[PDB]
């Protein structure tokens, strides 16, 4: 059934750069929507036990990142509806 | 296996062969009633015994009984 | 294309077939040999897709029976308005709310009930109301009793449309089926004409009625020296000084200065601590949204002007893949069955009750609502069993359209059937789940019940013990915290005080606490999540051997409400789809059952309650959940045990009447249970065995006493179930939170 | 003319008539109340 | 109903209020409340969230009991033909399945016959109900004195 | 509402002819509900332009 | 399963490629001119006999009985006769003299090995 | 049908059962291997001793104590299913030495996750 499986990279930056130019400012990123995610996991990436549940800019950035880029992944397999 | 034994108020009307979803029930020609039919039962090995058959049996009382005797594999009418 | 073919002057109206009980059916008219063809009278009464299998007739039918199903509404509305008018403190509870509680009905002076007349303030007694009807017409903005009394006229008046209706819709002037399988415009004027210009409508009536009487209300003005809510349009001077946005007229309506209507309408949330409820000018800005929303909704169905969808071109585009077909087919098996659309109709309308039910109690949305916590409880408690109920009646009628209208001709190899060809695949993981939730959710209360009985209450799941902080319930909850300042930016105050800020005080009663989530109530919801799985077993269980099981391979044959099959297989007692659902009332009545319970007693330690000076706390219970929730004995010890105490002292009291509702529904709760193990195979001889006393004395009854079938002996022992099970728990909820709040 | 025969049915009867009872027993419990001798 | 009024006879008799009994009997809340909404108090608290007593094996054997009761309902209102095409599903899932289909049954998987499940019901119920009251007389009498 | 210069119907009307520029597209046959629903919906997109350029930012 | 148990193979003819429902569960393709079908018991395949004869014409069909051995038996029809239909070579077994009025009591069948109805 | 594609059918495929051939003792020290290592998991940070400097003791005997069991288990359906000798997995001493290789390899796992709970 999976005939297709061509690419994947073409959604990252299908939403990378659809949501960092967007700054959007007076919610939690004053920044742009990825730009207040990568970089809010550079400071905890190198081995930090910390990020609790009130580290917005981190785990909220998780799921509404993550939430676009699923669907716009299973868009990209859409993207191969018309094939 | 479930012996069903069918006695001789079996006016030979068949709704026990049409309502048996087995076939372990026939009719046999039978000179004994108006219509000449009584059923017989040969192959109780593949008798569930759900007693479909007592619903539809429109005698005074049951011509065909429906005893519950052994359970093998058929008659235990387990899918796997 | 769409038009309107009506037949008139179809069937006579004379009482001719009254004089026939059971005309309806064929398989009936022959007169009653036995007394079951009195049951079946009732049980065949409604089974409108089972007297004739020609789909007009039934259409008519039915189509005509929802405006009798209408009238009894507005008959009962009616009667709420004018039980409000004649009979109630309504206008002396609208001085002051949080002291005088709100009573209409006022029992007739015979044998000791006139102790029931509990003495509720306002100068007259009477029993307590807790359906909260009070807090819907002062956000309706009900001043006096004339409008009570008016209303209740309209809703006579509207009952008499009603019965004319339906009696106007079957016999002489009644529909063909042309006019019925015209959805897209059924949808094109429910989603627009009713829902689209009943919430704008509902905005106008709040604008010009409720905002500026609910402002002078809110000052504190007695019911006396507040105008009409007619007075306030026959010039806009008496509310353009409540609101100047009225001034300016229309004007910035069309010319889209919509920042002018900022007084008018607005974006707050959170509650307005003087009356406890929402603020009505976000819930008439409420229903404007819901009124363009819905309004532009309803076009999107092609009707006559080429212009939008057809249901058709929608489900045959969506082909994807893993089903082959696509949902190919749904537009000719929702346009042909009824029960299709009862199936799905009742899922949604008791889901909807559900979240209702919800968004009740965590966003009071009617002036001093939350202040007296009876109406507060029990709307809550009631649009959930309601919102239970109708889920099972989806596992019901989705079951029956598996197996009275199911074709597979029509039905092939579509999104439907292919469920059919993996049923194993899915009543095997829904068993899987079950048993997976049922250890994890209740292993762990003979966990902590044990470990607190062994001693080693360090070996429990307290939040001292092994601790099981529900995450994600706690952190999204944090997100609504975060809400109006970051992403509700328009926002002012949170969506509601059950996520965020300090609390809600309207008159010494807690409105709204944020409800903490610690390690008990992460168990309560593996509780909710286990028994919804029950009964969505048992209700996917019942629509996908509703049919063709692998047990009994003709369920089709046999029908819905067959009993069984017989003894073959080992015994096939209770295998039809009805049993199933027969099944899931049981399950609903657990699942709700600890709904409730969850609700009832973590909403009288965390949020109810009164507070002292200083801003102190002072919970009903205490604080008493945490502690508590995580056992059994913490359960029925500090729950059904200690909360009974305001139910079963209440003799001699103006509550005792509900301790007549909670002996007496324990009663009809063990007398289900008679009908539910005892057979019809015991009861028949056992009554033959009573016809012999009668044969003997010549007193035999000429319609011939049978027993009650399986399926009906069954069915009244559910009946009997709900009723007295769910009794006790309406008389125990009422009696308890009536002696506090 | 067929009215009446909707009205001499069972239950219409055994409300026309449990009704009657009832309101014997209620009528007469206003007039008498707390009846416990004879 | 015999030991509930004999229980609740001397439950009366031994506290000495024969008036709580005699002035509180005739009624059926005499008997919910007097009687087993009171004289369950030093049982269901058996054990706490303060600690625990010696009556906790008895108030875990209460509540133990209940479990038993309730699941003779489970074979006394739920009758065969539900299991036996539930069980169906199950011998489907374990067949199916990898790393399982090695461990086949030898006696046939089959739901409780409804001879066996109306027996089986019948067996946590008398259980279940004689192990509650075994524990609430105990409990009771000996949350009372001793 | 004021004139000519840029307001509110100027940027009502561009949104409008593309709104018909829609329905030209979207079974485009030349009849009256091609300008009834297409100035409809290009009316739609012009109101969810117009406050939106008045919310976030200089009309 | 075909390792252990008996598979029933319902073999029959039609005329048109209609469309007929599984005792499995959906619907089937039914291959119009001559086609099998591997079940799994006999309720099964007699229920999908009724599900066929109760609609249309679909005779000249029977279930041979795979049995793990290997060979086949002839279900169903048995005699090209339909079973309701009398055909006069049916030989009758299972009937007794008379109604249950005259059968004996259990405690006459007691500490034997018969039946309470043999006489 | 679906779930049943070449990933799966090579995932499964060299499984420490379905592998093409084994001596039975390893094949079954491969599956102790597994679980014996497994086992010491939620004992130690969940059990009863998880307070003393018996956390990782007790992981031992009461893993250990579940192993014995197991194996007991294993011994009880190769002693009533399996009843032929085809000498793999499906006989009795096939059977048995895929038991004791469950034993010696899970007891190895247990004292592996011991000693590497040493660090
Ligand atoms: C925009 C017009 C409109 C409106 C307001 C309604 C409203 C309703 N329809 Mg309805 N319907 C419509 C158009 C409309 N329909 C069309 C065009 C069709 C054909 C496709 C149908 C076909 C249809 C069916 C098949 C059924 C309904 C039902 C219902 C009721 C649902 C119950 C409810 O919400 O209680 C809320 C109740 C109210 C809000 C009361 C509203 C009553 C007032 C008087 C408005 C009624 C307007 C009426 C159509 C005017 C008749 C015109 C005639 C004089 C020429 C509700 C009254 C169901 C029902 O219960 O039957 C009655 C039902 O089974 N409708
Ligand atoms: C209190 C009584 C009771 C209990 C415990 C259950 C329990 C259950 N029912 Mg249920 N049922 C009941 C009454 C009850 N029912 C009644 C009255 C009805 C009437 C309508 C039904 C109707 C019904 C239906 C229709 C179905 C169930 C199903 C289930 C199972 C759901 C899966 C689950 O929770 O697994 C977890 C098990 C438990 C929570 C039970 C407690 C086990 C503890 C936690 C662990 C074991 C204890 C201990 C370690 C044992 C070992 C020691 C011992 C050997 C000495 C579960 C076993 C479903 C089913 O069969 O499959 C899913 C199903 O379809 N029930
Ligand atoms: C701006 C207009 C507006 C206003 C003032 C309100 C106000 C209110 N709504 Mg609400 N609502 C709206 C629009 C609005 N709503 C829309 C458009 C929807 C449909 C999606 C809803 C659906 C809705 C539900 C289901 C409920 C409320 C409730 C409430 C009340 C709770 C108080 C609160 O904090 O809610 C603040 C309200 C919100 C945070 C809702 C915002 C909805 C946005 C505008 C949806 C936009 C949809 C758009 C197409 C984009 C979709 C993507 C988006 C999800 C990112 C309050 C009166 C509750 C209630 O009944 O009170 C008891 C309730 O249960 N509303
Ligand atoms: C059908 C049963 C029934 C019967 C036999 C009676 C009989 C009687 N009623 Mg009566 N009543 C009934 C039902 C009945 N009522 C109902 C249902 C109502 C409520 C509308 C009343 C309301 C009523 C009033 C208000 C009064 C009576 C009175 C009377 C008495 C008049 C002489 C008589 C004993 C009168 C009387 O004697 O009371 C002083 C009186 O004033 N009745
Ligand atoms: C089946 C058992 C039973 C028995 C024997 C009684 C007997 C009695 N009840 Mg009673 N009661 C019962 C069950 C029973 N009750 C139940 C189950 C309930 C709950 C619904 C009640 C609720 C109840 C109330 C609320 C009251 C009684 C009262 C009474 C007393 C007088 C009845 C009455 O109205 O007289 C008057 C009736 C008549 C005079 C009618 C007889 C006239 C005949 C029909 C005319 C023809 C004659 C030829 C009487 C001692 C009353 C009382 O004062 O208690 C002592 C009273 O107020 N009962
Ligand atoms: C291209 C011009 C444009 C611009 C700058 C905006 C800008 C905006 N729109 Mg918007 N909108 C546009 C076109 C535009 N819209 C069109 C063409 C439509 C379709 C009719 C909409 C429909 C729309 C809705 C339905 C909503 C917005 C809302 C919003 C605001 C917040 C968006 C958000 O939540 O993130 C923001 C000011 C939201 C809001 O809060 O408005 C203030 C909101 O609910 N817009
Ligand atoms: C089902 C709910 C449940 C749960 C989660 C627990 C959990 C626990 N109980 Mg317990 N208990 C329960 C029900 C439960 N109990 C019931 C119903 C009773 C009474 C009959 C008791 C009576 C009881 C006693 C008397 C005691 C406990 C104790 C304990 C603790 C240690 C037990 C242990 O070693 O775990 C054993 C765990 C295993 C052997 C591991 C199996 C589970 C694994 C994790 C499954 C993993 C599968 C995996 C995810 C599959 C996917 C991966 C794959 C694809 C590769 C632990 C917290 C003890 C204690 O002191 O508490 C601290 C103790 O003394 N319990
Ligand atoms: C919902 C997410 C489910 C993933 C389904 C993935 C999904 O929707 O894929 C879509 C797929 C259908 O694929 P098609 O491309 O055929 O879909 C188009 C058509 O379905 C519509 O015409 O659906 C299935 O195959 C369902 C498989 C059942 C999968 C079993 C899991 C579902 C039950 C588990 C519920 C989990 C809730 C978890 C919450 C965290
Ligand atoms: C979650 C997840 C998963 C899972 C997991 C797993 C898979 C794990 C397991 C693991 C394991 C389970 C491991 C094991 C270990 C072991 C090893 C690697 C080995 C070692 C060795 C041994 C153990 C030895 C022993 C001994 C001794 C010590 C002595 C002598 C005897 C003997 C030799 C036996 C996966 C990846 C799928 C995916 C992703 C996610
Ligand atoms: C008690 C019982 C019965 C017996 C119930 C009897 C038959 C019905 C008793 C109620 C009827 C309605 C009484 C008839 C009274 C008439 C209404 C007339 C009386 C006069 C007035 C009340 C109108 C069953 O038939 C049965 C069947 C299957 C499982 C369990 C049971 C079961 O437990
Ligand atoms: C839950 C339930 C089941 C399921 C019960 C299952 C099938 C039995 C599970 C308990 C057994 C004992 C588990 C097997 C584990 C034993 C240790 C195996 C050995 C037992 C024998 C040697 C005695 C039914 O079979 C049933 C049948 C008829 C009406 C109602 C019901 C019913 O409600
Ligand atoms: S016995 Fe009853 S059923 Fe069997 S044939 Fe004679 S009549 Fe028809
Ligand atoms: S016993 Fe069951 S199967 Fe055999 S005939 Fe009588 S009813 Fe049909």
């Amino acid at each position: 059934y999976p005939l297709n499986p061509a690419v994947i990279f073409i959604a990252l930056i299908g939403w990378s750069a659809v949501a960092a130019i967007p700054s959007n400012i007076p919610v939690l990123g004053g920044t742009g929507l990825t730009q207040a995610f990568l970089a809010s996991i550079q400071r905890l990436l190198a081995q930090y036990p910390t990020g609790p549940k009130l580290d917005d800019p981190f785990w909220f950035y998780l799921i509404v990142y993550h939430v676009g880029l699923f669907a716009l992944l299973i868009f990209g397999q859409i993207g191969y509806a018309g094939y | 296996a479930h012996t069903v034994k069918i006695y001789d108020n079996c006016i030979g009307c068949t709704q026990c062969v049409r309502a048996c979803p087995l076939d372990v029930l026939e009719m046999v020609p039978w000179d004994g009633c108006k219509a000449g039919q009584m059923a017989s039962a040969p192959r109780t090995e593949d008798c569930v015994g759900c007693k479909r058959c007592e619903t539809a049996c429109p005698t005074d009382f049951l011509s065909i009984r429906v005893y519950l005797g052994g359970e093998t594999t058929r008659s235990m009418g387990l899918a796997y | 294309q769409v038009k309107v073919v009506v037949d008139r002057d179809v069937v006579p109206t004379s009482f001719e077939k009254w004089a026939k009980p059971g005309h309806f059916s064929r398989s009936l008219a022959k007169g009653p040999k036995t007394t079951t063809w009195i049951w079946n009278l009732h049980a065949d009464a409604h089974d409108f897709d089972s007297h004739t299998s020609s789909l007009e007739e039934v259409s008519r039918k039915i189509f005509s029976a929802h405006f009798g199903q209408l009238a009894i509404i507005f008959i009962w509305l009616s009667g709420m308005y004018f039980h409000g008018a004649r009979f109630s403190n309504y206008v002396a509870w609208l001085s002051n709310p949080t002291g005088i509680k709100p009573s209409a009905q006022v029992v007739w002076p015979i044998v000791g009930q006139q102790i029931l007349n509990a003495d509720v303030g306002g100068g007259m007694q009477g029993i307590q109301i807790t359906s909260g009807l009070f807090q819907l017409w002062r956000a309706s903005g009900i001043v006096n009793e004339l409008q009570l009394y008016v209303t209740a006229l309209g809703g006579l008046g509207m009952a008499g449309l009603m019965i004319f209706a339906g009696w106007f819709h079957y016999h002489k002037a009644a529909p063909k089926l042309e006019w019925f399988q015209n959805v897209e415009s059924m949808l094109n004027h429910h989603l627009a004409g009713l829902l689209g210009l009943g919430s704008l409508s509902w905005a106008g009536h709040q604008i010009h009625v409720s905002l500026p009487i609910n402002k002078l209300l809110d000052a504190g003005v007695a019911p006396s020296s507040i105008p009409l809510p007619h007075e306030f349009i026959l010039n806009r001077n008496l509310m353009a000084e409540l609101y100047p946005s009225f001034q300016q007229g229309l004007v910035p309506f069309f010319t889209l200065n919509w920042k002018q209507y900022s007084d008018i309408l607005t974006f707050k949330g959170g509650l307005s601590p003087v009356t406890g409820g929402l603020w009505l000018t976000d819930v008439a800005h409420h229903h404007l949204a819901i009124a363009v929303l819905f309004l532009v909704a309803g076009h999107m169905y092609r009707t006559n002007w080429g212009i939008g969808h057809s249901i058709k071109q929608i489900l045959e585009a969506h082909k994807g893949p893993l089903t082959g077909e696509g949902h190919k087919g749904l537009y000719e098996i929702l346009t042909t069955s009824w029960h299709a659309n009862l199936a799905i109709n009742l899922a949604m309308l008791g889901s909807l009750s559900i979240i209702v039910a919800h968004h009740m109690y965590a966003m009071p949305p009617y002036p001093y609502l939350a202040t007296d916590y009876p109406t507060q409880l029990s709307l809550f408690t009631h649009h959930m069993w309601i919102g239970g109920f109708c889920i099972v009646g989806a596992g019901a009628h989705a079951a029956i359209y598996m197996v009275r209208d199911y074709s597979p001709t029509v039905n092939f190899n579509n999104v439907l059937d292919r469920m059919i060809r993996h049923r194993d695949a899915i009543i095997s993981h829904l068993n899987w789940v079950c048993i997976f939730l049922g250890m994890h959710s209740f292993g762990l209360y003979i966990h902590n019940d044990t470990m607190r009985a062994l001693g080693r209450a360090q070996d429990m799941f307290s939040d001292t013990a092994i601790q099981l902080q529900p995450v994600f319930a706690q952190w999204i909850q944090q997100i609504h915290t975060l809400a109006p300042g970051n992403t509700a930016v328009n926002a002012l105050a949170t969506a509601s005080y059950a996520f965020g800020a300090d609390t809600v005080t309207v008159g010494s009663k807690i409105a709204m606490m944020p409800i903490k989530l610690g390690t008990a109530d992460f168990m309560v919801h593996h509780i909710h999540a286990f028994t919804i799985h029950v009964t969505t077993l048992i209700l996917l269980k019942g629509v996908l051997y509703a049919r063709n099981s692998r047990l009994i391979p003709d369920k089709a044959n046999l029908g819905f409400r067959f009993p069984c099959d017989g003894p073959g297989r080992g015994g096939t007692c209770q295998v039809s789809a009805w049993d199933h659902v027969f099944l899931g009332l049981f399950w609903m009545y657990n699942a709700l059952s600890i709904v409730i319970f969850h609700f009832s007693w973590k909403m009288q330690s965390d949020v109810w309650g009164t507070v002292t000076s200083n801003g102190a706390i002072s919970h009903i219970t205490g604080g008493n959940f945490a502690q508590s929730a995580i056992t059994i004995n913490g359960w029925l010890r500090d729950f059904l045990w200690a909360q009974a105490s305001q139910v079963i002292q209440s003799y001699g009291s103006s509550l005792s009447a509900y301790g007549l509702m909670f002996l007496g529904a324990h009663f009809v709760w063990a007398f289900s249970l008679m009908f539910l193990f005892s057979g019809r195979g015991y009861w028949q001889e056992l009554i033959e065995s009573i016809v012999w006393a009668h044969n003997k004395l010549k007193v035999a009854p000429a319609i011939a006493p049978r027993a009650l079938s399986i399926t009906q002996g069954r069915a009244v022992g559910v009946a009997h179930y709900l009723l007295g099970g769910i009794a006790t728990t309406w008389a125990f909820f009422l009696a308890r939170i009536i002696a506090v709040g | 003319m067929n009215l009446k025969k909707y009205l001499s049915t069972a239950p219409v009867v055994a409300t026309l008539w449990l009704f009657l009872t009832a309101g014997i027993l209620i009528e007469l419990n206003r007039f008498f109340p707390d009846s416990l001798f004879y | 109903w015999v030991t509930f009024y004999w229980h609740w006879k001397h439950l009366s008799l031994w506290q000495g209020n024969v008036a709580q009994f005699n002035e509180s009997s005739t009624y059926l809340m005499g008997w919910l409340r007097d009687y087993l909404w009171l004289n369950s108090s030093p049982l269901i608290n058996g054990y706490n969230p303060y600690g625990m007593n010696s009556l906790a094996v008895w108030s875990w054997m209460f509540l133990f009991a209940h479990l038993v009761w309730a699941t003779g309902f489970m074979f006394l209102i739920s009758w065969r033909g539900y299991w036996q095409e539930l069980i169906e599903t199950l011998a489907w899932a374990h067949e199916r399945t990898p790393l399982a289909n090695l461990i086949r049954w030898k006696d046939k998987p089959v739901a409780l016959s409804i001879v066996q499940a109306r027996l089986v019901g019948l067996v946590h119920f008398t259980v279940g109900y004689i192990l509650t009251y075994a524990a609430f007389v105990i409990a009771s009498t000996a949350g009372k004195f001793s | 509402m004021i004139t000519i210069p840029y307001t509110i119907p100027t940027i009502m009307v561009i949104s409008n002819l593309v709104g018909v520029a829609v329905g030209r597209y979207a079974l485009g046959r030349s009849d009256l509900t091609q300008l009834i629903a297409s100035m409809c919906f290009g009316h739609i997109i012009g109101v969810g332009i117009v406050l939106g350029l008045s919310n976030m930012g200089v009309i | 399963c075909a390792e252990t148990e008996e598979k029933y193979a319902m073999t029959w003819s039609s005329d048109q490629q209609h469309i007929f429902e599984m005792p499995t569960g959906g619907a089937a393709v039914m291959n119009s001119g001559d086609n099998l079908l591997y079940l799994a018991r006999k309720e099964q395949a007699l229920a999908l006999a009724t599900q066929l004869r109760t609609q249309f014409k679909i005779q000249d069909y029977k279930i041979y009985r795979i049995f793990p051995s290997g060979e086949v038996q002839y279900l169903h029809p048995k005699d090209g006769v339909l079973p309701y239909q009398v055909n006069k070579g049916r030989e009758q077994v299972g009937r007794v003299k008379s109604t249950i009025g005259k059968n004996v009591n259990p405690a006459q069948v007691k500490f034997t090995s018969k039946a309470t109805y043999d006489r | 049908p679906i779930n049943s594609s070449s990933l799966t059918r090579a995932y499964l495929s060299q499984l420490p059962i379905y592998r093409r051939g084994v001596s039975p003792f390893l094949r079954g020290l491969e599956i102790g291997m597994a679980h014996g290592y497994f086992l010491i998991g939620p004992f130690v940070q969940l059990g009863p001793l998880r307070n003393t400097d018996i956390k990782y003791l007790a992981g031992l005997l009461s893993a250990i104590g579940l192993i014995v069991i197991l194996t007991l288990g294993m011994l009880l359906y190769g002693a009533v299913s399996f009843t032929n000798d085809s000498q793999d997995l499906e006989s009795v001493d096939g059977w048995r030495q895929l038991a004791s290789g469950f034993l010696l390899g899970a007891v190895g796992g247990a004292g592996f996750a011991y000693l590497l709970l040493t660090l």
